[PDB]
């Protein structure tokens, strides 16, 4: 675990419904809430690479070795039976581990994007801003709806802003 | 600038290693318990037995007249079907059983027994055809008068084809010694088969026994699967119920029992008792008997997998 | 200002997916090693067999008279029990076993069946009670006088119960030729059973085997569960002992074999032949053959799991 | 793994009893070394959880399928025999297996709540520090007893002491 | 100062938990596919019994008087081989060879038997050494003279030795009644067998059978375990093939078969029909019936493990 | 996932051969690509452990249970090959679990050892140099090759350095 999602972001936003992570800016201009594809779209592309992995196709027949028209001996019928039911623990055990096991992943995984998103908008606002400690980023050289794009869409000059920022 | 991530108002408790109930944004099951109550037997060749029993498919009472030759992907047998008219039973019935359910069907052939000395049209009505008949595939050899005798005979069929050849006869336990003797005149009646494979040998055992259809007698039916170019042989005196036909399997197929019927709309891989299991899931909850091409059963109502991240609302 | 993690002197090595022997502050045993050697049956109603074999509790031999009717949760079969008085033994005897184990134990019910023109007190000083006795549920048939003969007798019983009828007889095989016919009179004796599903037959075979509890002779036990109202037929002549008792299963129970002893202050679900794992690990390395509601048996004899960091001292 | 426990980190305090992670200050007057709670709770009920997943009730009954006081004809008796070898071998590979991943996970876990205390520490005292690179934080404004307290317990304005050690 | 990692032109895809092929910088095989086509027997007590039946080192047809004694830690059974001379088969054959193949190997010892009054060496054209023979530890016993009488007699072995001992005996089913009089006389014939343990009977059952090494009759053979300090008696009249030795287990082994030549040259513990899977990989997908210490059969033909970091390019 | 090997890092080298991660430093006197060692062998080390845990010894024997010169009874027969079958998925599915389960962790594995190398580099350029976000560390001193192995082997004075920087 990564320490985001359910981590020093206090929690999520349930307006948010173009994608799963996005972000969200407090300026002059009113305000405006967006959407991140590039993480969004890589976090849905490997929980659809696990869901994809759990259906698949036995070409592994099995025949009746049983008749329940007609009971089959019982010392034989006992065996068949034992063996099916350790078969069965067998496969519910797996199963309730496969999934566990599974979710676990996928949470931490997703968490894992999130601070992929910040930690990558961090190093783009070089020194011309800090880290609030809520996934907040104070700039300190009023960015606008043209800046707030440029952050967005990985154009923001590291450099081309800095000082105005630099003294304050 | 600030960033966060997406949340809902109701979402989804999931079980992780660490946690129970831990909720997420979406979840999907995993272990499928939604059953369809027919036999989808789309593009199958099937075959439902209905009233024949499946072993009676080879011996050949009424109920199976119409399928002593049957050709299938798919067969199905129901409760209410009977290998037998006359009553009786076969020894190591449920081997055959598996055996007749994943043969593709059965082809039958003339075993060519020609008989001198005796009788051999014997019948009963607990077959009945237009009167009373017997098993279509069987000859109840008989002696020639009502007592007579019956003089020890062999009979040997050889199986000259590339497979091999299911041979069935009977042995006849009739009601007394008094009945044994009207039937095949007196004295300890014996019963030797053997294949160059093969090594067996009976004697009937005549006493009362309680009526089934009408009958206190019994037949008990017995086989073996003769190799190509092995040669089968009948050395017997009495109590004897002759193979006619033999048979010989067709190929390859899937045998279930079912309650419910069939549908030629729906296509299905993994069958029980109960319908079809149509699912891309890798488990089930709905029957651990299933057959064909089934997910694996476990005991769980219930596992949901996590589809999204952990759902945090404010 | 700095930050750290705890740690400790002495650390518990555990493996990982990378590494074996990996230290951590604390870790915790997942393999039961922990045997009671005691029957916990605290709460159950539990019979402990003893002396009497679990198929005796059928047949009833001297050992079994006290438990011709038992009731129990809790069944224990121990190593001196016997089936048996008088030498002899039965025909699938472990499936038996299996259906008596599972059985809640059994009730009795008188089959009716009367006799006229042979004996019927037939005993032996193997069975001893007073003096000489015999299996106290089952009746040895026998010719009138010190030989005459066998008249071709037949009983039936219907079970008019709604449960299946446990049917039992015995097949007596004498030292020779001469004792069959000086017990049953001479020639060829037969005994056939049958019912609305079972079909088989029987003739003796005496002979001299070697001497057990004092005799040489034998006694073949068969058995059959008779479905409700479906009928059984004894067809015999002679060396044949007749049940006197059926027997029908009361409801729910589990079989043990074990050589300790029972405590009613211990509460235990897992049962092995040396006692009770009483346990909450999912694996165990006590034994392959623990029956109940037992944790998994392993081949490995511990498997810590970690409850810590990574201990790094200093 | 995160890089903390075993990490750049040495080693650990065999002093601190009061939890798994803590604090411990070097200024003036003397000492103090204290006590995290929040992160040694989570990493707890986290253990605590893995822990109460594993011990579980089969309401799952087995029989006897063998006698060993009368031994069975031995041919089903190999059967049964080969058949428990299997399983046997199944549940020793799923147990070995089990284990092993907890505790890779285990680890990875507690180094995770490391990680997770040390870098909200560090964006509490925004510019006022730095990462000397033990775990340490040079703060560059003496702090004391009342401001060390404020840290511990998440309350130091991370600015109402800023340029007093910015200058610095 | 700038930091990467390395990469390769060529790399390997592996699949993981999320994605199919994945490309990682290096790959390591975890299934074997490599099979040697050699029996690996090197340091091992070997025996390759060619046509020698298995079964035939305890009765003792000419393909195996080499094989009455042998000892070994690995045994192969070869498809050439027969257990038979004479025309016939083993009761409960195959539990027979599993308890051979895991025995090390064969002690013999004389059981006494000494007979008075009948006929004792009963040979055949299908047991050939000199000129005609018989199973070199068996006894075809028979009526005086060409015709005349068998009187029933009675053997009796006790096992004196603290290890169970095999006992194997035979019946002989003649083409006819005519035969069966002109070899033990006539009468229906009756062999019993029984130890404080087992309890058994046998008639035989003459009639013409198809033939056989140019032989027509058959020989049942029957075998039983005698545990230590138990005695076995024999009651018979005829029909009967008496054990001359019996047979007590060596030790431990393990049993195979092959069409493949043995190599001392090379190491295996891991065997199948076409040779030896020598590999330390925890998987295997060359044979599922494979025995002795190998790795679990897989349906797959190659599962990648990644021992690399993902491989990129610019 | 952390976030570097195919993270902000675009790609990797295809001339380091020396091992798997290392250095590659820009200043005048030419060139020098060279490489770590204790990331490349903590790396190595794991892999190495997790292959050898794959490979073991079953004193487990099987024996002969069926027979294919002389078939056995049918009824037994099938019973025996359907507990076979049975037991084959499971191992088929343990199998290819366990491989991309392994697979999963050992890429996520050396992908943490490229961000703890990265991470305490940076650690080791306190204020005296800054990210730029492909991995590489813009340094405001001129270092040369006297510098640039101070920070390879982990001796670069962390102050005796600085304001040079700090004004630049
Ligand atoms: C070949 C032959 O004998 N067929 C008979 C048949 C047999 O004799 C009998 O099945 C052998 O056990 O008997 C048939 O009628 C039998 C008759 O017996 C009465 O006692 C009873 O009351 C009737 O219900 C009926 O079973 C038969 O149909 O089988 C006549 C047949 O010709
Ligand atoms: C009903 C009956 O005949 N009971 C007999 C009994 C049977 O005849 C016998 O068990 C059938 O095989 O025999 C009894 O004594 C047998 C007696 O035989 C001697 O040869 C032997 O030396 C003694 O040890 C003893 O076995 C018996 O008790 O079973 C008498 C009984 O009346
Ligand atoms: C002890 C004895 O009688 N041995 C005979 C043997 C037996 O009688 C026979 O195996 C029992 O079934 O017969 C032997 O020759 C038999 C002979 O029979 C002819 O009909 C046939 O044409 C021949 O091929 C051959 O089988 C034998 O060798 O077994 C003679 C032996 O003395
Ligand atoms: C085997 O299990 C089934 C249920 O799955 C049960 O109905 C049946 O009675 C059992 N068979 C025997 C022989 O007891
Ligand atoms: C919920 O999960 C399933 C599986 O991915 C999917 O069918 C469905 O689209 C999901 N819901 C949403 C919000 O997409
Ligand atoms: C099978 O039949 C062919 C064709 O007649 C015959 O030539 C051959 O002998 C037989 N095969 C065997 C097993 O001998
Ligand atoms: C050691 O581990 C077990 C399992 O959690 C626990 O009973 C015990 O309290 C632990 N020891 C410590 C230091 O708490
Ligand atoms: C069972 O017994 C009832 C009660 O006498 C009877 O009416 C009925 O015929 C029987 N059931 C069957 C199977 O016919
Ligand atoms: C089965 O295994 C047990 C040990 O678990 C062994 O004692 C017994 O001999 C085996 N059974 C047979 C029939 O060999
Ligand atoms: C490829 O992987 C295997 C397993 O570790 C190993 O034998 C081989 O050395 C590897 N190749 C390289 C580049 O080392
Ligand atoms: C076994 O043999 C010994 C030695 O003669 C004998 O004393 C003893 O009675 C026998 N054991 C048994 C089972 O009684
Ligand atoms: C069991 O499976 C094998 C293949 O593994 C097959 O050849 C054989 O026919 C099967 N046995 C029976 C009795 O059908």
């Amino acid at each position: 675990l990564f320490g985001a999602i359910a981590g020093f972001i206090e929690n999520g936003w349930e307006g948010l419904i173009d994608g799963w992570y996005g972000f969200r800016h407090q300026n002059a201009q009113g305000e405006g809430t967006a959407a991140d594809y590039k993480s969004t779209q890589s976090a849905i592309d490997q929980i659809t690479g696990k869901l994809n992995r759990l259906i698949e196709k036995t070409n592994q027949q099995f025949e009746l070795i049983d008749n329940e028209f007609n009971e089959v001996e019982k010392q034989i019928g006992n065996v068949i039976n034992w063996t099916r039911d350790s078969i069965t623990e067998v496969w519910s055990y797996n199963a309730e581990l496969l999934v566990a096991m599974e979710n676990q992943h996928t949470i931490d995984l997703a968490d894992s994007e999130m601070d992929k998103l910040y930690e990558r908008v961090k190093r783009q606002l070089r020194e011309n801003a800090e880290e609030d400690g809520t996934g907040c980023f104070e700039i300190f050289h009023k960015c606008d709806d043209d800046c707030m794009a440029s952050i967005r869409n990985n154009t923001y000059d590291h450099s081309k802003y800095r000082e105005e920022a630099m003294q304050n | 600038i600030c960033l966060g991530h997406h949340a809902v108002s109701n979402g989804t408790k999931v079980n992780t290693l660490t946690e129970r109930g831990v909720e997420v944004v979406n979840a999907t099951e995993t272990v499928e318990r939604t059953n369809i109550p027919r036999i989808c037997s789309k593009g199958k060749r099937t075959v439902d037995l209905g009233q024949c029993g499946l072993l009676g498919t080879i011996t050949g009472p009424p109920q199976c007249d119409q399928f002593l030759e049957f050709s299938a992907d798919l067969i199905i047998e129901r409760r209410e079907g009977s290998d037998v008219c006359y009553p009786g039973k076969f020894v190591n019935e449920e081997a055959l059983r598996q055996i007749l359910r994943e043969s593709g069907g059965i082809d039958k052939e003339a075993m060519g027994f020609t008989y001198s000395g005796i009788r051999t049209n014997g019948a009963t009505s607990a077959c009945r055809r237009s009167g009373s008949s017997f098993y279509a595939e069987m000859k109840w050899l008989l002696s020639n008068t009502d007592n007579a005798a019956f003089p020890q005979m062999t009979k040997s069929y050889k199986n000259t084809r590339k497979s091999p050849a299911l041979i069935v006869w009977g042995i006849h336990h009739s009601v007394s010694t008094a009945e044994q003797t009207k039937l095949y005149g007196s004295g300890n009646k014996l019963v030797t088969v053997g294949s160059s494979n093969y090594q067996q040998s009976f004697v009937p055992s005549p006493g009362a026994r309680p009526q089934v259809n009408g009958q206190s007698g019994r037949i008990d039916f017995h086989w073996l699967m003769l190799n190509p170019n092995d040669t089968v042989t009948f050395s017997f005196n009495g109590a004897f119920i002759a193979p006619d036909r033999a048979s010989f399997l067709r190929g390859k197929s899937m045998g279930i029992q079912s309650g419910v019927q069939v549908d030629a709309n729906c296509e299905g891989d993994c069958y029980h008792s109960g319908g079809t299991i149509i699912s891309n899931l890798p488990f089930q909850n709905i029957d651990s008997r299933a057959v064909g091409k089934c997910p694996r059963y476990v005991k769980q109502r219930s596992l949901l997998l996590a589809t999204g991240m952990k759902n945090v609302p404010e």
